[PDB]
């Protein structure tokens, strides 16, 4: 697969999204739940009941059963309208807490599939520079046992063997565990992943900081959450102040009740006035409420709320300060795997030049082969630092447009488009 | 002796590679720390905006009687009224 | 002490997992206050009560008072029943939560007690690094006075002399920085522990990682706690759903009142009407709800539910996965120790055949003092990374063992075994 | 700017501060909502209703009002006082969370400065060592221009100056992403700051650790949040305990109603049952209340505070090993800083004194410039680390204070006497 491919693998998988969606899902449903109180209620209530006088009451029993329909309906209660706009605003920031997941699988997708190719390449070099090692070793033990040079050069190469195969064992372990970091994320096993074509690979400048800057500061998603988090705490100076107001309910009811009487003074002539009763009632009322004192409780929830939108505003300012920080050290990251990409690539070259004359010169008599082993070095070390600065450059390519928050697929299809052959993540 | 400057060249790029790995493992560790620290936040905040409505929804569910309540008050009144007449 | 007599002390001492015990005997308790509504709900409420009349009711004055034993009992109402059902789930969740801290704690401690023991070992080849740098900065000293060598060689001498004693300064900053750690976990300092036996130390095979998978899948506690959190949001549904029902309760009250009357309205014939009154009443009564409609309130928390058990459902696919490459990235972590340790057992041999053959070509004069500077530091270099290498081995055998879930006690015994001599935590 | 008035634009201007101070002072008020339900509660009530009878009531219809103004206020109810209680004290644990935060703030600022100040030394070092590899690059073009050496020569000293210019890359890169994290920090970009005046720098034993420590048992600002974290936990278990306890409350009300009826059965000889009434009621009341058996509710919380408490008890011991172990390891660290200072000290000497004699056997030409470049790089190295033990020292030297608790600006006037010299920022 390439970055795309192994991408949609992720998407259409990766359960710290999926969390995420169902979590933003259940928020845009609650608004339902706070728009529900504004509605009409109606409900059933019945009832039945024995009863037993005793002193003063005593030889008076009763029994008794009611029902009730009930309709009930606030007219005027700005404390459940506000708790409806508090869920319309509690959706809002949730949807942009989706969106900030959603942006952030696309950073980790991309990051685990360079580091894979990373270690490739890392593998790759080591294998490359232990072979060379293998071959100067060999020629120097041929050259000691035709007599031409002293046993003290053999213990040299074998110490440079040696060590380099415990750096391969390093090197293949963090490829074996970096292929299970890309499971994680992708679901998903790749047995060969598309390479990135340093055959034509090239480096684009980045825009000048100041249009950076001026672009997160419009479409930035954790700089957006902060200023729909300020006007949450906003709307709760609102939902704490009108505790003070009046409160006003419709209710509306059709009720049914029977009764009957028993025991001794129930009993003769009293039987005509402790006879059973029968009752239905169609009722309307408005209920009024108005809290006049309460302790001081409404003015300090609302010092409270005040407190709470002064910290929210503060919250802004270390969000507005870290988005800053964030893309001017992204722009420096940049120029710097621009300029020292270029650096190593002179090094790397000279190197080659350099070990394409020592491998020649040193093998037919010049001094001894030793020196093409240190010289091997230095080019092996120019080619994993070159390697791992190309894929720094990438990262941060996309690590910029996600300070910018702009970072969506179409970048990772630029990317894709720097791969071009097929290497095996598990070599032989 | 050209020897010296290729022993010095292969020993002092070696450490500036080792350089260059320990400064990467740090800026992986301190990436994956700062991501880790961020969605712990966005968590932490997920939790609140909910307990806020909740709270709200709450707390307007008993500045009230219900309409079980109110219909359980109404049982109760006609009955009271049958014992105003009786 | 060894490694069990450390953890011996730690498991009864740690004040990390004692807390956490704390937290678990409390969510047990807690199973018992959410039964409790579906018990008997049982109290006394008395009452006085002067009141005036006035307007059109005006000189009507009055005095009562009255004591009520009241009883209620619950008949059908689910949603209290999905209350203690939930309980005992999140006090079977707060359980393996508590079995994960135990677990830990054995982690803990372990990697600990390795960190000294691998601080002591690095201290150690840093002092004897040292002591061989020195007796060749005294040997080229010697050699400089008798005038067989240029001061430029014991200027180098020197010159690595110098970094190495501020090395040492660093090693024993390590060493007394990694017996605070064990003393913040133990709550115990330690003269000396045991170490372990390189001589009859030896690396066992892991089982194939299919079979490691296919166990850890039936037994890790977290994947095993994700289990039991979605069952959980599953019953969240049920508690949702059941909002729809009726409900019935029993209610009970003996009654004792008074009643007397003043004021001008209540005297003469009229005052017959008043009087005044003693009334006893014993009541026995079943009062039942249904909810006929909320705004579609119960509809949302129905829905909101479902969510909740999809994100619930997505947390076990990561708690999964997590697992998975936890498993996977230890199996391959042993394997690089077992292949690492035989790599460096074989680099330390290499490297002392070299330092003995450069103190030769030494004093023969073919190689310089900075060959043989180079020689001896590789060789402590490769001493040390051999003995990290057996640490490393060593914790990552326990890693797997918490990967499974199955670690315990009887896996610091079986790496307890491997300990022998007393070394001190702070030497001379 | 220097340190101290760095710190003056930190303290006035950071976000985390303010945003602290700002939850803080909410905790504050939140006090009087917390004793609000001691005071009168006062309210205003309203009520229109119609009401139609059937069913043997009908024929009966009604239309009534009132209004009625009405107190409360609780005689005795400990619950409240309790819920004062548990508000007042925490308030008080926010206060020290609030201490804690700016103390941080000191310490964070201190160390952004430093970073900035170890980064403009690391940048100069890297560009003096640049300046002497460049003589190799110098020397072998010249040789190779006279014919005396092999384009070989000039190669490999080219693959060694186009690496040092990536490390020169690096270290501008890692000075510019000092001075953006200084500017999160302060708000504010510094063209310069005051460096240290290392020609009179001189480091200072510190107290013995049993001083240092018996003072910090004391004073710690997370020992002293742990204490009150626990004695709130004793007062939750009063908290639950007084569930047992009875209540009584007093209420008043000012009452006014109007009535009337209308329909046929309200006619002839009946109407004295169905007469228009204006009737008001002036009452005042005492009532109380006694839970007598609550399916063991109030035995469950208490045990469950009780648990709390333990949890809360084993958080203290915690806390205390936190310190224990943040005491001692500062002050190795302060120890080892000193002790490494003195050692590189002596190394930076050494290896200056290798340099000179390597420099002039250059300058007669019985020595080679490879012998003067690594006698300058194991110079610069030895030059960085005595800067950078230098740095952290200082850090040190803060980081006991906040061990201590102790940690005021007072101690940024200590750190400010030992800056001098203004350096930028950026250089050329």
């Amino acid at each position: 697969e390439n970055l795309m491919q192994v991408y949609q693998q992720a998407r259409l998988s990766n359960p710290e999204l999926r969390k995420s969606a169902a979590d933003r899902d259940a928020a845009f449903e609650k608004i339902n739940e706070a728009r529900s109180p504004l509605l009409p209620q109606l409900g059933l209530g019945a009832d039945y009941t024995y009863s037993n006088g005793y002193r003063d009451a005593n030889g008076i029993n009763s029994n008794a059963t009611s029902a009730s329909l009930q309709l009930t309906q606030s007219i005027f209660d700005m404390s459940k309208w506000r708790a409806l706009t508090l869920q319309e605003k509690a959706a809002g920031i949730q949807d942009v807490t989706y969106q900030t997941d959603q942006q952030t699988l696309i950073l980790n997708t991309a990051t685990a599939y360079f580091n894979v190719l990373n270690a490739i390449d890392v593998l790759s070099y080591t294998q490359a520079q232990k072979e060379a090692i293998y071959r100067q070793l060999d020629q120097t033990t041929q050259r000691f046992n035709v007599g031409l040079v002293a046993i003290t050069d053999v213990q040299n190469a074998r110490a440079q063997y040696d060590t380099v195969l415990a750096n391969e064992v390093t090197a293949r372990n963090n490829l074996d565990n970096a292929v299970e970091q890309l499971r994680q994320i992708t679901g998903n096993y790749y047995p060969e992943l598309a390479a990135l074509n340093v055959e034509n690979f090239k480096t684009d400048k980045p825009q000048p900081v100041n249009a950076l800057l001026k672009e997160a500061e419009k479409r930035n998603l954790s700089l957006l959450q902060a200023r729909l988090s300020q006007d949450l705490a906003r709307e709760q100076i609102r939902q704490a102040q009108d505790g003070h107001l009046p409160t006003l309910d419709l209710t509306a009811s059709t009720g049914i009740s029977d009764t009957s009487y028993s025991g001794s003074k129930t009993r003769g002539a009293a039987g005509t006035q402790y006879d059973d009763s029968n009752m239905g009632q169609n009722k309307v009322g408005l209920s009024f409420s108005l809290p006049i004192y309460q302790g001081g409780m409404v003015n300090s929830q609302v010092k409270q709320a005040q407190y709470n939108f002064v910290g929210a505003s503060e919250q802004l300012e270390s969000a507005h300060r870290s988005v800053v920080q964030t893309v001017r050290s992204s722009f420096n990251n940049i120029n710097a795997s621009i300029s020292s990409i270029n650096a190593y690539k002179q090094a790397v070259v000279s190197a080659q030049s350099s070990l394409d004359a020592m491998e020649a010169g040193y093998s037919v008599g010049t001094r001894t082969i030793v020196d093409v082993l240190d010289a091997t070095t230095t080019l092996y070390n120019a080619k994993q630092e070159l390697a791992n600065a190309r894929y720094n450059y990438l990262i941060n390519q996309l690590n910029i447009k996600s300070a910018l928050g702009t970072l969506n697929e179409q970048d990772l299809l630029a990317l894709n488009n720097a791969l071009s052959k097929p290497v095996s993540t598990n070599p032989e | 002796e050209s020897s010296a400057a290729i022993h010095a060249t292969a020993k002092w790029s070696t450490a500036q590679l080792k350089k260059t790995q320990a400064e990467q493992a740090a800026r992986a560790k301190a990436a994956a720390e700062a991501q880790a620290k961020a969605k712990a936040n966005r968590d932490a905040l997920t939790q609140r905006l909910k307990d806020i409505v909740n709270e709200a929804l709450r707390h307007n569910a008993s500045r009230t009687p219900s309409a079980t309540e109110l219909a359980h008050a109404n049982n109760a009144a006609m009955q009271a009224e049958d014992e105003r007449l009786r």
